[PDB]
């Protein structure tokens, strides 16, 4: 599971 | 090829709930995050929610947070959005779009859309009114007639003139909603040689309430 | 939120023209980890989903024609179509994809230029059908005109009428690029029954005076 690149 | 196919949109009364589905073919579903983007009646696009590829990070548009919930079932290649306490401002066409995990480039894969409508209105069947003139533009070359479909719910109606025969010089203006009811209007412009000799009929089927009405544009 | 501003709202174009449309974002979209500005241009044609055109402010997706160019940095990003062709007419949206929430601009709509054309105004009494069922909608269609801008005024026995008016406008027709609109004024059998002379008055570019259309009863 990986975060969204837009989750800054 | 990548495919995303939405299901679940329907007419919901405000406050209720609906649950949408999107079905992913032609990629390793499991490797990619997914989002639901909404297309409002006012034509605006709105991001609604994102879920990461494993399911343990879920991002929500602040107006949706609390009420909607995005799930996915990596086993059945399906993404979901359970939606509760639907405000009228939630109606729209909902698109699942793939999230570009490796390319970080935006929404390159979109689905087709499922339409969510939210209103407490009741299914009302239209009144089709024939709109015939007083005189053509000086009894001249053409005569423009119209048909008025007042007060129906829900959308749509299909209006044709003379069963489908007459398709040139028609204008069907979009429907406008006014206190739970719609109104639509269509014009047809035919040469004065045609009407009244030829009967021009306006036919309106409102599938949603089992209404098929046919109106002859009668002068007298 | 990053607020994305797309000016203008509409662009009138003819094919082979160079067009340019703006997108401003309230915060820079520069993602320091990829060194890219995270802005994506999309366009959408009626019925269809958006289609991704340029991402990272200037990189062109594959399959997107050579004519789309994107550029800018920080807060001002712009899209250019150097030889707009007729199949480019759609609404163009820019999107922040740098940080959550993802925000889309309002859209810039492309429309085609053609010659001015003034409206064929036509007015209609209530139908008996209607007039029996308690109400009266006097309809007035104003068809096939260009530009988009038309203004329509109702007047019952010489005075202007505000309320009771529902208007609806077509989008630019594909055959001839001309708009149309209906204005319908609803009143009661009774309210209509105590007045004569109904007028529908259009005011359009192509004229200094109103196109006035009336009926008496």
């Amino acid at each position: 599971d990986v975060p969204d690149y837009a989750s800054l | 090829e990548v495919l995303l196919v939405e299901s679940g949109g329907d007419l919901v009364k405000p406050g209720g709930f609906l649950k949408l589905s999107c079905a992913a073919s032609g990629f390793t579903f499991s490797s990619f995050g997914m989002s639901w983007v909404r297309h409002t009646p006012d034509k605006r696009l709105e991001w609604v929610a994102t879920i990461s590829n494993g399911g343990g990070y879920t991002y929500y548009q602040d107006s949706v947070k609390g009420r909607f919930t995005i799930s996915r079932d990596n086993a059945k290649n399906t993404l979901f959005l359970e939606m509760t306490s639907l405000k009228s401002e939630d109606a729209g066409l909902y698109y699942c779009a793939r999230r570009e995990r490796y390319d970080e480039k935006g929404f390159a894969y979109w689905g087709r859309g499922t339409l969510v409508t939210v209103s407490a209105a009741k299914t009302t069947a239209p009144s089709v009114y024939p709109l015939a003139p007083v005189c053509g533009d000086t009894t001249g070359s053409s005569v423009t007639l119209g048909c008025l479909v007042k007060g129906y719910f829900p959308e749509p109606v299909t209006l044709t003139w003379n069963s489908g025969s007459l398709s040139s010089g028609v204008h069907t203006f979009p429907a406008v909603l006014q206190s739970d009811l719609y109104t639509l209007s269509s014009s047809v412009t035919v040469t004065s040689s045609t009407w009244p000799s030829q009967s021009i009929t306006c036919n309106v089927a409102h599938p949603a309430s089992s209404t098929k009405v046919d109106k002859k544009i009668e002068p007298r | 939120d990053i607020v994305m501003t797309q000016s203008p709202s509409s662009l009138t174009v003819t094919a082979g023209e160079k067009v340019t449309m703006s997108c401003k974002s309230s915060q820079s979209l520069f993602n320091s980890g990829k060194r890219k500005n995270f802005l994506t241009w999309y366009h959408q044609k009626p019925g269809q989903p958006p289609k991704l055109l340029i991402y990272w402010a200037s990189t062109r997706e594959s399959g997107v024609p050579d004519r789309f160019s994107g550029s800018g940095s920080g807060t001002d990003f712009t899209l250019t179509i150097t030889s707009v062709q007729a199949e480019d007419l759609a609404i163009y949206y820019c999107q922040n994809d740098y940080s959550h929430p993802l925000t889309f601009g309002a859209g810039t709509k492309l429309e085609l230029k053609r010659a001015d054309a003034a409206p064929t105004v036509s007015i209609f009494p209530p139908s008996s059908e209607q007039l029996t069922s308690g109400g009266a909608s006097v309809v007035c269609f104003l068809n096939n005109f260009y530009p988009k801008d038309i203004n329509v005024k109702w007047k019952i026995d010489g005075s202007e009428r505000q309320n009771g008016v529902l208007n609806s406008w077509t989008d630019q027709d594909s055959k001839d690029s001309t708009y149309s609109m209906s204005s319908t004024l609803t009143l009661t059998k009774d309210e209509y029954e105590r007045h004569n002379s109904y007028t529908c008055e259009a005011t359009h570019k192509t004229s200094t005076s109103p196109i006035v259309k009336s009926f008496n009863r």
